[PDB]
Formats: C-alpha cells, sequence, structure tokens
RNA sequence: GGUUGCGGCCAUAUCUACCAGAAAGCACCGUUUCCCGUCCGAUCAACUGUAGUUAAGCUGGUAAGAGCCUGACCGAGUAGUGUAGUGGGUGACCAUACGCGAAACUCAGGUGCUGCAAUCU
RNA sequence: GAGAACAGAAAUCUCCAGUAGAACAAAAGGGUAAAAGCCCCCUUGAUUUUGAUUUUCAGUGUGAAUACAAACCAUGAAAGU
RNA sequence: AAGCUCGUAUCAGUUUUAUGAGGUAAAGCGAAUGAUUAGAGGUUCCGGGGUCUUGACCUAUUCUCAAACUUUAAAUAUGUAAGAAGUCCUUGUUACUUAAUUGAACGUGGACAUUUGAAUGAAGAGCUUUUAGUGGGCCAUUUUUGGUAAGC
C-alpha cells in the first residue's frame, strides 16, 4: 500500500487505492476460490490457473482434474 | 472385413527432372516413348530463380503417367535395380511409395518412379457430379501398403 | 479446425453441397422475362442413372419446381424394348415418349404429329398457321458434359420427332464431322434403331464367343438376335404412338403397410433424461475408480 | 482535392451481410412486378449492372415500367425547397415487395366482412383504428401475493 | 416543440386547453414539458372555466 | 416411413470421431467394335445389367463434442443516448428530472423443415 | 503437411488439408469459387439509327453510367449473354 | 406588389400504428485483420551455442488497444402506407404476350357513402406573372477538425 501511495505522486491527475475482495489476480471472491480448489476444479498452468467446466467431451475433462 | 477393399495400383509416373531445355530435353523425354509405350508430357518451369539455370516457362522436366497392367511389368523392372529392398522412409502418409534410379540403360538419364494407392471406390473423388470423401476405414495408410509391398514380391523393409 | 474457422465457414446450398445442382446454369434456365409475368417457362429434364433414365417436363415455383408429365425407361418394357435400357436407342424412345405423353395431355395431340418417317433429318417443329403454336420446352441436361454422340442428345431427338418444338442444332449428333459443316443422315439413323449394337453383336460374335455369351446373355435366352432389335424398336415406336399416356404399377401393399415395416430399421432419437443419464453412467464408471 | 465520385462514401452500405456471399437465390427471380406495385430499393453488392445510386437506399417507390430484367420506379426527392420526381431503371435484385401496404390490404378485407356482417342487425359497425386508451380499474389482490418491502442498499466497491 | 404547441393552439403565454389522454396525445406532451404545466382537472375547475 | 429425379428456405442443414442400414433405389463395379476425349478409357464418351460388393459414396443414430440456431426480469434497466435547470465542481468531469435503451457474459433448450412427380414389405 | 536419383530452405512429380489467408493492367474500397480467378476453342456488340433515364445540377452544359425500342451480327446443344 | 381559379375540398418543420433503410455512440479481441504483456505444456534428418540452453513456430491460457479494424449494435434523425384516382362480381378492345381467351394494359355494367377507414390542428386551398435588396457576417448551448493555447 505504501509503495503505491509513493506512485501516485509521478501521476497527473487523482488516483485512489483499493483493497480488492478477490483472491490474486483471479476474477473469483476468496471464498469462492477457496470453494473450487477443494473440489478438484483448478489446475496449475504456469503463474495462472485453468478452471473445469460442465462443458465438453468427458474424454478430455477426466484427464485434466483427475482429482474431481 | 476385407470383402472387397483390396490395396490396388491406382497410377503409375516416370518423371525426368532435367535442369536445361532443347536438345538435352527431348532426349530424355525419347526414352520415355520406348520406355512405357506411352508420349510423354513436358513441364515448364513456374518461375526464374537465375540459380539452378532456369527461367521461367523454359520447359525444364518431362513425365508421364501409366496405369493397368502394364504398369505393374515396368514396376518389377525398376524394383531389379533396387533389389526388391526399401528403406522405412520413402512411404507417404496417405499410403503411396516412390523410388528412384540413376540409370535407365539397366532397365533395358535417372528416372523417378512414385506409385500411388487406392481401393476400388475411388471414383467417388474424381466423379464430377456428386462428389464425395472416402472414408477413413476405407482410406490408405502407410501400414498398410507396407504390408501389401511384403505380401508380394517378397520385400522387405529396411532399418527402423 | 479451429473453432474461429468453422465460426466464420458459409456453408453452400444443400444442393451445390450435394452436387446435384448447377445455379450457375439454373438462374439463366428459369428466369422469365418480367413482362411476361406469369408465363412459366418449361424445362426438359433429362437424367441417366445406371440402368435408367429420366425424362421430365418441369416448370418452376416459389414454393418449389412442378412436374408437369414425365417419362421412364422402365416402362418401356409395355412397348416391346425389354433390353438396352439405357443405350441410345432407348433415349430417343423415352424422349419420343415423353413428347406424346405431354401433348396428349394438354390437349394438342392431333396437331404437331411429329415426324413418322424418321430417316435421322435435322428438323424443327414448325407452327401451323391460323392455330395453336407448338408446346415449347428447353433442353435441361444439369451436370452432363456436352460431347457430340452423348445420349441425352439423342433423348432431344426423340421429344422434338415427337412432335414438341425444342431449340436445338445437329453439330452434337452423331455422324457430324467437324471438318465439314454438315449432318450425315445415313450414319445419324443407324443409332436411333440400335445399329451400333446390332454391328457390335455381329462383329463380337465372329472374333470371341466367349466374351458375346457373358454379355450379350439377355438376347440369346430370349431368342433375339442382331437383325431384330431394329423391327422390335420401330414396333415399339408404334405403340408408343398408340396409347402414350402413363399407367401407375399397382400397389401390392398400402402406405401404412410400407411405413410399418420401414419404420422397424429406423433407429430414433433419445431425450434429454437418458442422455443424462448415459454421462452419468459413465461418470461413475470412468471417474468412480472403476 | 476533393472526390465525389458515383460509388463514393459506400464502403460499407453496398458490402454483403455476413456469411451471405455467393450467387442470390432464386426466388428474387421468380417474383412478378407490375405497374402501380410499392417497392423498396436495397442494391445489392455482387451484381454491378443496373444498381442504384447511393442516395435511394433505403428508399420506397411505385413501378411505372416493367423490361426483360428490369422495372421502373419513381422516387419523389427533395431538392431545395420542393420535391423533384426522379424515375428509375433498375434489375430486380436490387428491389423487393414492401410490406408498408400489403398489411393494409388485409385491414380493407377485414372491413368489408365486418361491414356486411353487421349489415343485417347491427349499427355503427366502428371501423376506425384507435389508439392506445388509458386503463380501467382494477383489482390486485394479496392472496399469496403479501408486497415485500424493499429499500436501498449501501455503496460497496466489490472490485 | 414549437410545432406541438401549435398544434394544441397554445399561442402565447397563459393560454389553456383540454386534452383527450391517448397513446397518440401522451406523446405530444413529452415533447413541450419543459414549455407547459398540466394536470387533471376536477369537475369545479372545468365550470368556472 | 424408406428411396430416386427436380427443387424452396440456405449450418437446427456444417465440421470431427465412431456405429448401424430389411426391401427397392442409388452407387461402386465389368468391357473397348461403334460416336467421342485424354501423356493415362483416371476424368469424359459409348456398350452390357451380364461377372461381383454393401467396403466406400449415400441415409440414420451416438458425443457433460466444436460450430450454429432459439429463448431467458442471466448480466442490465448497466454502457450509451434525446430533452431540461442562474444544478455540483478551479478544472477534468459528475449527479439529478422527463424519456429511449445495448453488446459481451451466464444459463436453458434445439441439431433441418418442406413442395412436385415416380417407386418400394 | 507427408513423400520421389542427382535435388540443397526455393527446380520437377504424387497425395492430403485448405471460405479464398490467391488472382482479377493501375490508387484504395467494394465484388467474385462447377467464377468475375487459371487454361483451351470460337469471335469483333469496342457495330448502325435516334430518343428516355441516373450522378455532379441551375435539375444548364461536359464527362461517365443505367434500362429499353428498331436493325445487323458473335457465341452456345440451349435457355441466354 | 398585382392578382387569378375555387370555398374546406386538401394540407402539416407534430404524434400514433404497420412496414423499410443506416454502421455512429457503446461494445469485442480464450471472433477475422492489425498492434500488444507474461508464463505453461508440446515439436526438428529444417536456427545456433553446447551434449543441452536460448530463439522459431504448434496447442491451451493471460494483461492491454484501433479516425482510415470488426461478428454484434443503440439513442436522436430518415423513406413509404393508413381508401372513391378505393375494394369486389360479370365481361369488351389490341398489331403486345401466351402451347392455349393465357396474361398485360385500358374500358362497359352492377354492388358498397362520408366512425369513408388512426390522433391533433388548419386568420381557407390551389395557381401565375413581375420585380427590390442581399450574395464581407458574427455569437451561444451541444457534436466536432487543426493547434500548447488564443477574445485563434
Ligand atoms: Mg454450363
Ligand atoms: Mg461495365
Ligand atoms: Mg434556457
Ligand atoms: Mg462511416
Ligand atoms: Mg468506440
Ligand atoms: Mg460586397
Amino acid at each position: 500500500v505504501e509503495g503505491l501511495r509513493r506512485a501516485r505522486y509521478k501521476f497527473p491527475g487523482q488516483q485512489k487505492i483499493i483493497l480488492s475482495k478477490k483472491w490474486g489476480f483471479t476474477n473469483l471472491d476468496r471464498p469462492e476460490y477457496l470453494k473450487k480448489r477443494e473440489a478438484g476444479e483448478v489446475k496449475d498452468d504456469g503463474a495462472f490457473v485453468k478452471f473445469l467446466s460442465k462443458k465438453g467431451s468427458l474424454e478430455n475433462n477426466i484427464r485434466e482434474f483427475p482429482e474431481y | 472385413q476385407n470383402p472387397m477393399r483390396d490395396l490396388k495400383i491406382e497410377k503409375l509416373v516416370l518423371n525426368i527432372s532435367v535442369g536445361e531445355s532443347g536438345d538435352r530435353l527431348t532426349r530424355a523425354s525419347k526414352v520415355l516413348e520406348q520406355l512405357s509405350g506411352q508420349t510423354p508430357v513436358q513441364s515448364k518451369a513456374r518461375y526464374t530463380v537465375r540459380t539452378f539455370g532456369i527461367r521461367r516457362n523454359e520447359k525444364i522436366a518431362v513425365h508421364v503417367t501409366v496405369r493397368g497392367p502394364k504398369a505393374e511389368e515396368i514396376l518389377e523392372r525398376g524394383l531389379k535395380v533396387k533389389e526388391y529392398q526399401l528403406r522405412d522412409r520413402n512411404f507417404s502418409a496417405t499410403g503411396n511409395f516412390g523410388f528412384g534410379i540413376d540409370e535407365h540403360i539397366d532397365l533395358g538419364f535417372g528416372m523417378d518412379f512414385y506409385v500411388v494407392m487406392n481401393r476400388p471406390g475411388a471414383r467417388v473423388t474424381r466423379r464430377k457430379r456428386c462428389k464425395g470423401t472416402v472414408g477413413n476405414s476405407h482410406k490408405t495408410t502407410k501400414e498398410d501398403t507396407v504390408s501389401w509391398f511384403k505380401q508380394k514380391y517378397d520385400a522387405d523393409v529396411l532399418d527402423k | 479446425k479451429s473453432s474461429a474457422y468453422s465460426s466464420r465457414f458459409q456453408t453452400p446450398f444443400r444442393r451445390r453441397r450435394e452436387g446435384k445442382t448447377d445455379y450457375y446454369q439454373r438462374k439463366r434456365l428459369v428466369t422469365q422475362h418480367k413482362a411476361k409475368y406469369n408465363t412459366p417457362k418449361y424445362r426438359l429434364v433429362v437424367r441417366f442413372t445406371n440402368k435408367d433414365i429420366i425424362c421430365q417436363i418441369i416448370s418452376s415455383t416459389i414454393t418449389g419446381d412442378v412436374v408437369l408429365a414425365a417419362a421412364y425407361s422402365h416402362e418401356l418394357p409395355r412397348y416391346g424394348i425389354t433390353h438396352g435400357l439405357t443405350n441410345w436407342a432407348a433415349a430417343y424412345a423415352t424422349g419420343l415418349l415423353i413428347a406424346r405423353r405431354t401433348l396428349q395431355k394438354l390437349g394438342l395431340d392431333e396437331t404437331y404429329k411429329g415426324v413418322e418417317e424418321v430417316e435421322g433429318e435435322y428438323e424443327l417443329t414448325e407452327a401451323v398457321e391460323d392455330g395453336p403454336r407448338p408446346f415449347k420446352v428447353f433442353l435441361d441436361i444439369g451436370l452432363q458434359r456436352t460431347t457430340t454422340g452423348a445420349r441425352v442428345f439423342g433423348a432431344l431427338k426423340g421429344a422434338s420427332d415427337g412432335g414438341l418444338y425444342v431449340p436445338h442444332s445437329e453439330n452434337r449428333f452423331p455422324g457430324w464431322d467437324f471438318e465439314t459443316e454438315e449432318i450425315d443422315p445415313e450414319l445419324l439413323r443407324s443409332y436411333i434403331f440400335g445399329g451400333h449394337v446390332s454391328q457390335y453383336m455381329e462383329e463380337l460374335a465372329d472374333d470371341d464367343e466367349e466374351r458375346f455369351s457373358e454379355l450379350f446373355k439377355g438376347y440369346l435366352a430370349d431368342d433375339i438376335d442382331a437383325d431384330s432389335l431394329e423391327d422390335i424398336y420401330t414396333s415399339a415406336h408404334e405403340a408408343i404412338r398408340a396409347d402414350p399416356a402413363f399407367k401407375p404399377t399397382e400397389k401390392k401393399f398400402t402406405k401404412e403397410q410400407y411405413a410399418a415395416e420401414s419404420k422397424k430399421y429406423r433407429q430414433t432419437k433419445l431425450s434429454k433424461e437418458e442422455r443424462a443419464a448415459r454421462v452419468a453412467a459413465k461418470i461413475a464408471a470412468l471417474a468412480g475408480q472403476q | 482535392g476533393k472526390s465525389h465520385g458515383y460509388r463514393s462514401r459506400t464502403r460499407y452500405m453496398f458490402q454483403r451481410d455476413f456469411r451471405k456471399h455467393g450467387a442470390v437465390h432464386l426466388s428474387t427471380y421468380l417474383k412478378v412486378y407490375k405497374v402501380g406495385d410499392i417497392v423498396d430499393i436495397k442494391a445489392n453488392g455482387s451484381i454491378q449492372k443496373g444498381m442504384p445510386h447511393k442516395f435511394y437506399q433505403g428508399k420506397t417507390g411505385v413501378v411505372y415500367n416493367v423490361t426483360k430484367s428490369s422495372v421502373g420506379v419513381i422516387i419523389n426527392k427533395m431538392v431545395g425547397n420542393r420535391y423533384l420526381e426522379k424515375r428509375l431503371n433498375l434489375r430486380v435484385e436490387h428491389i423487393k415487395h414492401s410490406k408498408c401496404r400489403q398489411e393494409f390490404l388485409e385491414r380493407v378485407k377485414a372491413n368489408a366482412a365486418k361491414r356486411a356482417e353487421a349489415k343485417a342487425q347491427g349499427v355503427a359497425v366502428q371501423l376506425k383504428r384507435q389508439p392506445a386508451q388509458p386503463r380501467e380499474s382494477r383489482i390486485v389482490s394479496t392472496e399469496g401475493n403479501v408486497p415485500q418491502t424493499l429499500a436501498p442498499v449501501p455503496y460497496e466497491t466489490f472490485i | 416543440p414549437r410545432k406541438v404547441l401549435q398544434l394544441l393552439r397554445l399561442t402565447r403565454i397563459n393560454s389553456g386547453t383540454f386534452v383527450k389522454v391517448t397513446k397518440a396525445t401522451l406523446e405530444l406532451l413529452k415533447l413541450i414539458e419543459p414549455y407547459v404545466a398540466y394536470g387533471y382537472p376536477s369537475y369545479s375547475t372545468i365550470r368556472q372555466l
């Protein structure tokens, strides 16, 4: 927070610092993300993750996310 | 199920690639007339490269196509030089295969022999009306033609 | 095939995907002069399948094409032709049949009797003064290639000789040589009575008897020799000009009986509940630690 | 300098619709047009002959002439402070029947049917359309539909 | 809005007219809203006018 | 209901991978004297329906399939926008009043219909 | 993409995939797949007479373009163009 | 300015209902084209150092964009229609058109009156001749181009 506060002096105009309620850089809320990962619907792909959907062929959705 | 899907020779093509044109070219095309019994045709160069010595529409190469039972006979003549030995390569992923030789007096200028495999019912792809596509089970595979080449001529496949 | 490829793909017309209709040709065949309003243009459709020939008179409508008259080569046995249902002589007879069937239906049978002295001459059905003009149709060959000696022009000859005005030229009839711009009536007359087949029988029998029997097996069984198919072809033309009216084959079974038997060999769709059942069962098997 | 060619500024107007390129379907050529018919103009970009100018795109006119592969259409164009009559020769690919009046024909038919039905016994057939009228009184029951109270919600970021 | 006021015979300030309420006249009132004041008149108001 | 010829709308019809198909039809398939066309009777032309085969074409079904189509107070009355004030704010811009009103997203369902003629357990 | 003596990243031959990612004298934008692209065959309608119409517009001219009428022709089995 | 033909016929800088046209605002990039950040899993007889790393494409994801990009797509503006020059029944003309008394166009005769075909309004509507001045403009709200900006 202090690091972003010091960056505001370099910019014109008004900026605001907001504490996000998401989990990291994902578009999911923290409780929602915890719900999916405990169900084995989250796979680590590099620095980001991929999710398991209810669509598509089961032949591909089974080898991916074997725990589910 | 193999009631009718037997591998068959569709066509055999005798391709002679010559760098230049003129007296040299007609000398090479002269052999194909007596080698296959049919007059060949000449293919012009697509464009100019200025490095291989060819220019656009220069009539560099000659080829001829032969089918029927008069083609499997000369196919045998082309395999005696090869001694019924072929590499694991030379077999296309679509079921075709080919090989080349360096001299023509041995059969009875280098030449290239390429054989196209098919099955009965391939007319659906070639016919004008209601043109279709051959199904997957009816297609020719590399493993199918290699086995077919093993059964007849009692030939063998080289390493790998 | 990427998802983007399928999304931006434009499918052709169904009759073009199947490969049966040339829409470039169809547009010019059916488009009518707008100052003629609802005047229909009639197409003489000639089609050749294996061991069958189809001839139709068709006009176009928004809801779909409309058939005026039809003629099939499998009806030729009633007129005395049982063999060669797809050769040149069959096409001429089928073309002659459709011309007579259409004129009688329209009530114009008495006028435009065609030519009863066929000798391979190139002529057109001219109009009669102070009376109705002849019925006019345009030849529709579809995807057939235009070559001199093709059977589709043989069916054209029969329709024209039957009393229907069909505009055409003689440069696609057999007996036409490119060097000299004239038609040979003698060679053309041979083809109308199966001369090319009768000639084949005599030459093949004296060359290879084994080949003759296998090919012309039906002629031998029915006691038909090489110089008798012309006589039956002449009698068939006489029979066509007598009772060309179409009759339907008697149906042994009705539509309901036909439908009931065919339904037993048809596979039915599945409801949403059983489709959901199949995937649920697969999960319990593949994703259930066996 | 400026550019004011015949097809200027028609980059998007004359384009084909998405996944709708190729030849024209046959129903365009099978329709019949008569003098006095009401048609609307929409150019097809794949037929370069007999194509209207960009001004007449989206306009409606009356047929006055019928030819082999085209019709003549009359359009009223506003020039200055008045209207001038314009006559267009357009191929049938660029026009279609207008439904701005085809729907009016059935109202004429229904008016005659209603007039004859009430002719023997009824007076004041009332064959005139009327605009939407204010709603009449009604009674709203709360049986199983007890009103639910709502309140404004506080401000939240949820970014 | 100037045209709509003329069609309602409101050509000077403090002029008034009655309007029957339909879909065709409700849209007219929307166009001239910042120029007029209107409402629902009672029997007493109509009688005295 | 099956199938063939000619169609209408032109993916609910396409694409990928599999499975099944009685009858007839369609097709593959046989042949090179004749008309005809090729370097090659492969394509195209002609002849036979005879010698063979449902292997393919073709039709149907299968897939928490891709695409496509339809609907949903799913998102959202959100973005945007017409009109109004001597409204806010240094400004950038923003709120309110009377109206109109998206797209993506999410979820659910669907997977050609049909006209003319002929024919078939 | 997978193959064939010399032959190589580029010579010629074969198959598969391929909604146009090519080509269409030129600037750019439209349009086009049994074609408007490529190859082959035949041709001179790039012809004759004189009006109407669209665009710029004063509803003048000029340029260009559209649809017919009366002739004479080209091409194709033909509808047609 | 001079009037003329007529006396509410018909019209409207407006709404409504029915039916068209458009590619701007917005939106979109795990949709085409063109830009653009970061990893991850795969691929070589087809890049190069080294016996294993960096590049190059392939596939599935991820951050951010377009006056001369786009599937989708408003609001405001915009074309036409809402009857007597209309609808229906019968049948006359032609050298055009049809295989054909088929069609096309124009007519004879009969049937249907102004809740006669939505709303509102209408110091009346239509029409003609003639001629003055003017052809340096400027400002405000909203949209908007060049320019750091300007009472530009
Ligand atoms: Mg053609
Ligand atoms: Mg031109
Ligand atoms: Mg004000
Ligand atoms: Mg624009
Ligand atoms: Mg924008
Ligand atoms: Mg001055």
